């Protein structure tokens, strides 16, 4: 418990310092994906309508 | 129409209320415990050598994922503008 | 790059040869089973008439903080707490498109009723600016 | 049968359902929501039809009136 | 997010159904006009065989993440296929010490008989000779 | 079973929680194997050094009886 929980301290913090970043990176593009997702289904509904 | 599953979650939904999951490992108590330390050990160990699987998977995938997410954002966009471009067409028609 | 079924990001996307629409390959194996039909275009479809794909494959990042405990306890819980709650508000959403639709054809039908009424009433007195 | 493995397995199992209803439930979704907006766009456009009825018929009137 | 006849990024992918693979239209629309085939299997392959990619129709998705319940399970079955193989190196590395000890645990056995013997001659041949 | 599902939550934390004790448990008795096998390496080692001066002690008296 000692010995590996401050390895993985040090790994998780060495990770999220390098990845927490890429995580808000990865976040947002998933929420515009969604998005989008979301425009083409009110497209698609409009096109058939139309 | 699905089996059990169906049951459970239209009732968990329905009530409002969440199954309690294993509220254990995190608080403990110093001086069945034999057990539970060496429980932590090798949780411990995992998670080390889940950090560096993680971090290994993370430290050359992280940004992967995210290129990933790229390709598949700009081609929904792509449907958005085919789909404005039908519509449009179709209107203006109409108005002449 | 989706799923057609479930709105996954699949891990084993298979492509259908009569509709081309991508699935994961696991929900597109269940439909067929339970009726052996494509989910979109409802023709006919079965298990070998699959043809699986191939892509870079996915990455997600697992987060630096993370372990057995809250990937247990505080993870899985938040993900059987949003699939209840949506559902359940979707279902609240199905419900009011039915009554919102009874009040729009019944409203559409009044309508006609007037032009309709409108129709007699507009001629005729035009007529009678004739005679 | 209290084991472990077989328990994700049939954990996958229910979640197999659980799409194949989220999808079928969709379509009718969609699939009545193009009704609605067909008929909604149809009534407020056939709702137009009225006004302008209205007016001629009105204009009728007083026309053959004050002859 | 790449195409596979050049290596570019695909500005405009199309995936065709006979090699599922991701390849960019202007590029596999010309392999088919030299040819009705698939570039990487050989399969015969028409352009109206060849699909663009959509968004799936109207369920909305969410990027590939963590959180989402699929992804979660998926990572549970690394974490116990894992930890089954970790039984293995405490359980062959068990058959060894065990079988070390039994062949020790034999030798030490058969040895502590001779250090009996010898402790009973050796006193013995000191009682013979002293008494003379 | 028909089982409530929020107990079955309950049940695979409980089953992992097991399995979690149930590995580190073999895993100390095997370095505790291992341990009281080397305690035992260095007893068999000591012993056959102990043969060697009770051997002597036999040759010594073995040189006296025929004087």
């Amino acid at each position: 418990m000692t010995t590996e929980a401050k390895r993985a301290a040090k790994m998780e913090k060495k990770m999220k310092i390098l990845l927490g970043g890429y995580q808000s990176r990865a976040m947002g593009l998933m929420k515009q994906l969604n998005d989008l997702w979301d425009q083409i289904e009110q497209a698609h509904l409009e096109l058939r309508t139309f | 129409t699905d089996i059990m599953r169906n049951e459970f979650e239209r009732l968990a939904a329905r009530q409002p209320i969440e199954l309690l999951s294993m509220k254990r490992y995190e608080l403990p108590a110093p001086s069945e415990c034999v057990n539970n330390s060496m429980a932590q050990l090798e949780h411990q160990a995992v998670r080390i050598e889940n950090l560096e699987l993680m971090s290994q998977h993370g430290c050359n995938a992280w940004k992967v994922y995210n290129e990933n997410l790229v390709h598949m954002i700009e081609h929904a966009q792509k449907e958005l503008q085919k789909l404005r471009k039908h519509i449009q067409d179709l209107n203006w028609q109409r108005k002449n | 790059l989706i799923c057609s079924i479930s709105n996954e990001v699949p891990e084993h996307p298979c492509v259908s040869p009569v509709s081309n629409h991508v699935y994961e390959r696991r929900l597109i194996e269940k439909y067929i089973a339970e009726n052996g039909t494509d989910p979109i275009n409802n023709q006919p479809l079965s298990e070998e008439q699959l043809i699986d794909i191939k892509v870079a494959h996915p990455i997600r990042p697992k987060p630096p903080s993370a372990t057995s405990i809250p990937a247990i306890l505080k993870a899985l819980q938040d993900e059987w707490d949003a699939v209840m709650l949506h559902s359940f508000t979707l279902r609240q959403q199905l419900q009011t498109t039915r009554q919102e639709l009874s009040h729009a054809l019944y409203q559409h039908d009044a309508a006609c009723r007037v032009i309709a009424r409108l129709t007699k009433e507009v001629t005729a007195a035009r007529e009678a600016l004739a005679t």
